[PDB]
């Protein structure tokens, strides 16, 4: 038979699910040692001798170069995790992988893989049901998101520093929501100095090009200005005459232009990014207009306190005391430049759990508090299906207790004993059960702090039983044209 | 994985003194016979053919390819 | 398939620690010779067939060779603490070894590598904290001034006058440090004599290029130029006009504006580095005149002494005595390369020791006793903090023992012995009982003169710790080839 | 020595046959796991970096590079499949390979292709008369039209918008029925949007030459024209002497021909694609004519609504209302190019389906239920024509099981036990019984309201029949290097 | 860590079950070409160097060292149809050899071998109980005897005298018979001369001196000597002998095939494939006769249920015909037995699966 | 297993499953489905009681005391013992040693 063209790899009957199973296994192992707080991130080197070190799971499986079609789907698994909700990334990955080795030891035993996938589906959404009665309710509350926004930082590096980061994170976000939106929060990292002395503007934050030029404007009218100031006088002539204090031009500035803004007491800037003028039309209500002779008193955004302060040797304009009071600056003050870099990640998730706590009141006890429970629920809610559906809620159930188990596993302590006391306190303690690796013991995550979003838990049985199933269904890819 | 490349040759410990030691004692013996009166002259050749007799260790250290740290010396 | 794709070479858990580990033991050891006045210094030769001989640990690895992802590690920790204060460059080094040679055999024998990092960690917070109670503050205080410098000068080719590069450095950085920086120092390496002919100019040396031009101006009117004099007479009559007696050119001159430079009896140099310009305009007062019309008579530095010395066999401009001279210039001189070379290596590092005064006092008796106390000290700590990380605590102690282990080392006496010994004596001595390599034996460190930094010190640790715990936790990296 | 060519295969009796019909069987046994509401969607990769994951047959055998003639075949039999009825695809497929691995069974006995053709031939005739004759008639009616259209438009990615694709298909073949004609739905999508914003247009559209022109007519009088109006006045003249008012010119029109007609209130649209020229003069009834010297008022179409209007900022001109609106144009819109080819067939095939129910609204009951009567039938036909071909005839029959056995196979019940139970219950309760992949059980599908269209099964039967023919017929294929 | 023992070959499942059916099916291949009046000779030599051109298949097994334990059922059921009749030592060995393979091919489909065997000795049981309603009686009368002789005689070498050797089992067992057995028969190869010049020696202990050219001329005349005498002490304990020319097979294969239709289950595909087994008969007569066996049966099936049980092959003339009316009537003892002890063999090879071997 | 509960939870309810081999082996050997009748034979023990077992001969779970379908004490109580007892020591043996 010739359907496929020469070298062209075909994946034929339990071959492929082993495979496939294994595939998406392994990859799932290799990633579950950067799960929990003793995680430990990954340093991915490309060809270009680049070194990519996080610790979060997207990134990581977005730079591994992966040559199982399987794992490849694995990692599709994790980006929709990453972009539908976010933190957690990891979480996914290993339930999913643990999900298919539940089901394959049933496959092995002679099970048909759609019963099985009946069985699983069937625990989906009683699971995804559940975690609607596990909900935690809340509030805007600015102690719970203090809380969220703290857990979600630790983990991590700055978890020496996420009292502070975590405050930040709740203020930025308190004067942005309308409904929260994140790219009202301007991220600007800064090296020099430690990591303490971040601090949260509530305007803009560019990073006088001639030194005859104001460095503090008190009623700054801002001219923006998209072309530039070269090939002159007649230009400098038409902006002290629109009455332009600080004219922030996205373009050069040809240096005898300077000494006619020095000269009139004008405080121009000079090679702007095109992103942090929009930034300053969309905070002072300012019109950038392209041409300099475009310009007029109309066009000049309202500033309050316009200062250039060194950030560390550095002076940065700061524009803040906005008209518009829903506009704040995240200003990360920090060590060495890829110090900031996590950190910077860290509060793009710190700013969205706070964000979805806001816009959802739904904070259930993470540390797998959640998952234990969902697995004892399963467990008794397997008898009432029976059939080899039952077999499948179970295996779903035993998928979902992997999270507690790699909690265990990251720490040191033992994996099945720690997962015996957690389920005997849980049964007995409630929903608020979770993992404490600080105390190597069981404890209420709903007493230490340790919660989570509902949107990550919901989401992730979504993202999970879909693909997850669908690799099973794949006995074969062959590569042809 | 792996320090360094093919080619970092690394000589720790004493088998690098070893090897050091040995050229320089034989390079030395080349020119310890031009020692006295009657030395034991050495006609250098360039490759290209010309040929210089020295008995100076100098002149024949500067004349010939000498391509070992420990010998460069 | 391949889990990863081809050319990536992968490493988990400790099969990853092992390797990481070994690594930095060799590489650690291989500056680890560099130590003491037993230094053996090392031969390396890069692509250029270029030969470079020096003791520094700091320039051994920036000049070596290094692909290995951990090694590069410790490469840092050497850059980092050269950066710092210079001294004690190999002491990073080794130490970091020595703690994941430690670490690594805590967990072959099933300890939590996360116990691990908390012990070390918690340990190199505990040390932090008895380096500044167990210190030796001294007195400034040229008395006090040339103890330091006198054993920072050791230890390297240029002890045979550790008397003189003593005293010149105690005068440079004693003529403009304000608040000092080791930027104000201007160290030249002039083939001729011994270096027991260096000597101390107070102010900048460089190359003049006229002869007909006055070799040594009184109070001279320095001018920095920066644009070439090329076309040349209405460029060198302005500079007349000023009164600038002496032209600094920083790029070339044209023949024509050299003969009336030289003319005009003013000595013109040119081809001036971009540095020597602006350490020309804080040592005089001179201002960067860009092009040859806009200077005048204000631009003009004073310096009153501006002679042409032929030291060693070689021209050289000396503007000394000026009105506030903020950078000097050492003259070195050395009989070879290879040991002006070496000198300069040190003197620099001293220059770092000064400034470390200038914002720290305190100062340790080297020489391993710091290290034997912190051991003592922590070990103890380590008995008083219960739990696993006792084991931790006092693995993190021992480490501290291959500093004075690695002294004995170079010197060919038993460390078995020294070491039993040491800690001995130790005890009952107190901090300043150390080694004395001189003399095989016990003698307190403090009376035989060696004393280092506290700060010097106290950065070691810290940067050494943090790094090598950052390389224990990436147990996992492939690749993306 | 060399006959056919050099370096050739050769292959003969028992090698031509063996291989046709394997390459084929094989082709379906990589596909046949695809049929069900339970299939498994295969995940191919051409070499250029487009992983197809489908569950379609067709998309399939389009992706996987044949080399095998054999197996080419195949994809024309799914390419003649789903240009039909769309759905079915792999049933088709999956026969035609069973069909030929039962025949090689009477190729190993001995039996000469024809006596078994013959019989296929004769038996394939069978299956179409029991068809017509067990078939129910279900009622054009837009209720019941709209449920045969919809049925077939489920599980699709335009499933979403079903309903509105549904009735576009149902006034689109509901238009065209005079014997519906398929070749009169003009299709045309826009990109912007979703698939809800689709729509029915009563007549032909274009994709107003001067801006004062007639934006839109009331009895437009159109004028095919093919020729150009460029280098104009007599041309012009010639035209307006027909009492015309729209002239569609399939070249550009000079500046000076704009000026004319529009003196004359005549809407003229230069650079008309050739295509659209042919459709306007089969709507409207306009004749197309090559120089304007040849136009006269009897090749003017007649129109009832020609709107320019702009579709996207793209002023389409809109000649609706046609005397003969015979030939609709469906607005087909789309996120994308890919939602739009996928939407596009699935309304076209529905379209079909449609076509059926106004000229032959036959259906008969889904899950298999058709192949196992009419396997029940021959297997009478067989005991009624005796001879050796009394076994090929109930081969075929026992052929047709495989959908139902394939169908509860992909179910996870057994495909034996079930085959038994529906054979009896089905020779007992007329062919009312089906299998259930829901229950895992027979149940009576004309009373669970599956219901396939005639049509649908008629296509099936008749290729799957003609394939095993042109196969069973390659006596030989040479042809090589 | 080793299994069993060193060097013992052993099977599980589908492995073993198809070891065992292979061998089995060969084995009743080789001597399928044995049957019919088209029945070749095989050249079997032993170790002795003995050369034995015989057309009986027990003669021929007992010949073939047959160490497979799987094959060695096929050895008994042709040494114990040889024992009870004779005739037809190649009819209960063919017809093993398809019932398991139609039956493994049921297996392969997903059926239980349980079922499989329930339904083939279900129709066994059923098989038995037509035999009776289909056999043809008789009562003795050298009449009815020399004609059963006859088609006795057939079938074999010494066919070229079918008229003599009805005689020469004619007149012995019909001298000392009183309930007659073979124990007092006692056959004489004496080499020389044509088998035209056999003679009756005389009586409960007639001597029958034999004449043979050669010795494999002789052993086959002799072979089959025995089988007229045989056959004559069944039909004399048995008043029944049903009509062959695979008439009978055909008709329990239409009665057995329709008596599944009647019986659904995983049942009804092994008595339907049971029944096909005995289409296997004809199928070796007519392979033998170097006639389409597919057309053939169809055709023969066609009258069969037209002209009933007669209904026949007749080889010397490529087409169907009425046995009965041909005058061809074999023993109906000897079917009996046949279908009882093939069912039976063909059964325990089955529930053998682990078979620790040793090579 | 939920009383004792600890690692041990699982030593006992892994010895609850070992325990329905015998069932689905029954099963196996009779052509009906393994984890099928499995399912069947459970609920219907769970209702009526220690009476439900697996008849093959009919292919469904049926009441054992009613077929008339009994085994000895003795048999039974055997098998457990002389099993887990030499099976548990078999798997304290890590190690043998051997030569050649």
């Amino acid at each position: 038979v010739k359907t496929l063209n020469p070298k062209a790899e075909v994946a034929r009957a339990q071959a492929a699910l082993a495979v496939n199973i294994s595939a998406a296994r392994g990859l799932q192992d290799v990633l579950r040692t950067n799960l929990g707080p003793k995680g430990t991130m990954k340093m991915l080197v490309s060809g270009a001798g680049d070194i990519k070190l996080t610790k979060d799971g997207n990134v990581l499986l977005h730079e591994m170069q992966i040559q199982h079609p399987t794992a490849s789907l694995i990692a599709k698994v994790a980006t929709a995790q990453d972009d539908i909700t976010g933190d957690g990334t990891t979480s996914n990955v290993l339930i999913i992988g643990e999900l298919l080795k539940q089901a394959d030891l049933y496959i092995s035993e002679g099970l048909h893989p759609r019963i099985i996938t009946e069985g699983f589906e069937a625990a989906k959404e009683k699971a995804l049901q559940f975690l609607e009665q596990v909900k935690v309710s809340k509030e805007m509350d600015r102690e719970t998101l203090i809380d969220v926004a703290r857990t979600s930082l630790r983990t991590k590096v700055h978890a020496e520093l996420a009292d502070v980061l975590t405050e930040a994170v709740v203020d930025s976000i308190l004067a942005i929501k309308k409904p929260i939106d994140l790219f009202m929060v301007e991220i600007m990292e800064m090296k020099h100095k430690s990591e303490t002395d971040t601090s949260l503007i509530r305007g803009l934050v560019l990073d006088a090009r001639h030194p005859d030029m104001k460095k503090r404007v008190e009623d700054a009218y801002i001219l923006t200005c998209n072309v530039s100031l070269e090939y002159i006088e007649d230009r400098v002539k038409k902006i002290i005459e629109l009455k332009g204090f600080v004219v922030i031009n996205q373009k050069g500035i040809d240096p005898f232009s300077l000494d006619a803004l020095a000269k009139e007491g004008i405080i121009a800037l000079r090679r702007a990014k095109r992103r942090n003028m929009e930034r300053l039309t969309l905070a002072c209500g300012g019109i950038a207009l392209n041409s300099l002779d475009d310009l007029n008193p109309d066009c000049l955004g309202h500033a309050g306190l316009v200062y250039e302060y060194t950030l560390g040797e550095e002076k940065f304009t700061f524009i803040e005391k906005c008209n518009n009071p829903r506009s704040v600056t995240l200003l990360i003050k920090g060590p060495n430049k890829h110090t900031l870099t996590q950190i910077k990640d860290a509060i793009r998730d710190g700013l969205r759990a706070v964000k979805n706590a806001i816009d959802d009141g739904c904070v259930v006890p993470g540390a797998g508090a959640v998952e234990v429970a969902m697995a004892e629920a399963l467990v008794k809610y397997k008898p009432s299906v029976k059939g080899r559906a039952q077999l499948g809620v179970q295996a779903f159930a035993d998928a979902l207790l992997i999270i507690p188990k790699v909690l265990a596993q990251n720490s040191g302590f033992d994996l099945q004993e720690t997962l015996v006391k957690v389920q005997a306190e849980h049964s007995e303690s409630g929903q608020l059960v979770g993992v404490d690796l600080n105390t190597g013991e069981p404890m209420v995550a709903a007493e230490a702090g340790i919660w989570d979003n509902y949107c990550v838990k919901k989401q992730l049985l979504h993202s999970c039983t879909v693909i997850a199933t669908n690799i099973l269904l794949v006995d074969e890819i062959m590569r042809a044209g | 994985v792996i320090l360094l490349k093919e080619g970092t040759d690394s000589s720790q410990g004493i088998p690098q003194l070893v090897s050091n030691i040995s050229a320089c004692q034989v390079i030395a013996e080349a020119v310890r016979t031009t020692l006295g009166p009657r030395g034991m002259d050495k006609l250098i050749v360039d490759g290209r053919g010309k040929a210089t007799i020295s008995n100076d260790g100098a002149t024949i250290l500067k004349l010939l390819d000498v391509v070992h740290p420990a010998a460069k010396t | 398939q391949m889990l990863k794709e081809g050319a990536k070479h992968f490493s988990g858990l400790e099969e990853a620690v092992y390797r990481n580990i070994q690594a930095c033991k060799e590489l650690a050891q291989t500056t680890r010779t560099a130590y003491g006045p037993n230094g053996m210094n090392k031969m390396v030769i890069n692509h250029l067939e270029k030969l470079f001989v020096t003791n520094d640990a700091a320039t051994i690895l920036r000049e070596l060779e290094v692909q290995h992802p951990a090694a590069k590690m410790i490469v840092m920790a050497s850059h980092m603490q050269e950066q710092e204060v210079g001294d004690g460059t190999n002491f990073v080094l080794v130490f970091a070894g020595a703690l994941l040679e430690l670490a690594e055999e805590l967990l072959r024998l099933g300890l939590s590598v996360s116990e691990v990092i908390e012990g070390y960690e918690i340990a190199c917070k505990k040390a932090h904290e008895i380096l500044p109670d167990l210190v030796c503050c001294s007195a400034r205080d040229v008395d006090e001034v040339s103890s330091l410098l006198h054993t920072s000068v050791m230890s390297k080719q240029y002890g045979n006058e550790v008397f003189l590069a003593k005293l010149i450095a105690q005068a440079c950085v004693s003529i403009f440090p304000d608040h000092f920086n080791v930027d104000n120092i201007r160290v030249c390496k002039i083939l001729g004599s011994g270096v027991h002919s260096s000597s101390v100019l107070h102010g900048m040396v460089f190359k003049k290029e006229t002869e007909g031009d006055v070799t040594s101006v009184k109070d001279a009117k320095i001018a920095v130029y920066s644009c070439p004099f090329d076309g040349m007479d209405a460029q060198v009559k302005a500079i007349a006009d000023t009164g600038a007696n002496v032209v600094v050119t920083g790029g070339r001159v044209a023949d024509m504006a050299l003969h009336y430079a030289n003319k005009y009896n003013i000595m013109l140099v040119r081809l001036n580095s971009k540095w020597d310009l602006r350490r020309l305009c804080k040592t005089v007062g001179a201002t960067a005149l860009p092009r040859l019309n806009p200077p005048v008579l204000e631009e003009m530095g004073h310096c009153d002494s501006v002679y042409l010395s032929e030291v060693g066999d070689t021209q050289v401009v000396v503007f000394k005595h000026e009105k506030e001279g903020a950078i000097s210039t050492i003259v070195l001189r050395g009989s070879t390369d290879n040991l002006m070379d070496d000198i300069e290596r040190a003197v620099d590092d001293g220059v770092n020791t000064f400034k470390v005064l200038t914002r720290d006092k305190r100062l340790v008796p080297g020489g391993g006793a710091t290290e034997i106390e912190l051991a003592k000290q922590i070990t103890s700590y380590g008995e008083t903090c219960p739990g696993l990380e006792q084991y931790a605590i006092k693995k993190f102690a021992e480490a501290f023992e291959a500093i004075p282990r690695a002294l004995a080392e170079n010197s060919g006496v038993k460390a078995n012995e020294v070491i039993s010994k040491l800690y001995a004596v130790h005890q009952e001595g107190n901090k300043n009982v150390g080694l004395d390599i001189e003399v095989p034996a016990v003698k307190d460190m403090l009376e035989a003169g060696v004393l280092d930094t506290y700060l010097g010190k106290y950065w070691a640790i810290k940067l050494a710790t943090n790094a090598a715990v950052t390389v224990l936790r990436v147990d996992q990296i492939i690749m993306a080839k | 020595v060399l006959v056919l060519s050099q370096n050739t295969k050769r292959e003969s009796g028992r090698k031509v046959q063996s291989g046709n019909i394997n390459a084929a069987k094989t082709i379906a046994d990589i596909i046949r796991t695809c049929l069900g509401p339970k299939s498994m969607m295969k995940m191919l990769l051409d070499p250029m970096g487009g992983i197809v994951m489908t569950n379609d047959g067709n998309a399939i055998l389009r992706e996987i590079q044949v080399q095998h003639p054999a197996a080419k075949s195949m994809i024309e039999i799914s390419r003649t499949q789903d240009e039909e009825v769309g759905d079915g695809t792999t049933s088709v497929i999956i026969l035609a390979g069973e069909m030929l691995s039962v025949a090689e069974h009477f190729l190993e006995q001995q039996m000469h292709p024809t006596v078994v053709i013959s019989a296929y031939r004769k038996a394939l005739d069978d299956m179409i008369s029991t068809l017509k004759k067990i078939s129910i008639p279900v009622d054009s009616n837009r209720d019941t039209m709209l449920n045969i259209i919809n049925s077939s438009i489920t599980t699709k990615v335009i499933s979403r918008w079903s309903s509105l694709a549904c009735n576009i298909a149902l006034d689109a073949v509901k238009t065209v029925q005079f014997i519906d004609i398929k070749k009169y739905a003009r299709v045309e999508k826009i990109p912007g949007g979703i698939i809800e914003d689709s729509c029915v247009l009563r007549g032909v559209m274009i994709n107003v030459t001067h801006p004062r022109m007639r934006r839109y007519i009331k009895n437009p009088r159109i004028v095919l024209l093919d020729s150009s109006l460029e280098y104009i006045q007599q041309l012009c003249e010639d035209i307006i002497q027909l009492k015309p008012d729209v002239v569609i010119t399939e070249k550009g029109i000079s500046d000076l021909a704009q000026h004319y007609l529009m003196r004359a209130n005549i809407t003229a649209i230069r650079r008309v694609r050739k295509t659209d020229n042919n459709r306007i003069a089969r709507a409207c009834g306009a004749r197309i004519v090559s120089r304007p010297e040849e136009l006269r008022e009897e090749d003017v179409g007649t129109g009832a609504l020609l709107e320019i209007k702009k579709i996207g900022d793209e002023y389409f001109t809109f000649i609706t209302e046609c005397k003969d609106p015979k030939a609709c144009t469906i607005l087909l819109r789309g996120a994308s190019k890919e939602i739009l080819s996928e939407v596009e067939r699935n309304l076209q095939d529905a379209m079909q389906v449609c076509r059926n129910v106004l000229l032959d609204p036959q259906l008969v009951p889904g899950g298999g239920a058709s192949e196992m009567a009419v396997a029940h039938a021959l297997t009478e036909k067989s005991k009624a024509m005796t001879g050796v071909e009394q076994w090929p005839y109930r081969a075929v029959a026992q052929a047709l099981e495989v959908i139902p056995r394939t169908l509860i196979q992909n179910c996870g019940a057994s495909t034996i036990r079930l085959l038994t139970s529906l054979r009896a219950k089905h020779t007992q309760e007329c062919e009312t019984w089906g299998v259930n992949g829901e229950t895992g059980t027979l149940v009576d599908m004309k009373e669970l309201g599956i219901w396939e269209p005639l049509a649908v099964k008629l296509q099936t039967y008749k290729t799957a029949v003609e394939t095993a023919v042109l196969l069973l017929r390659i006596d030989d294929i040479v042809s090589g290097h």
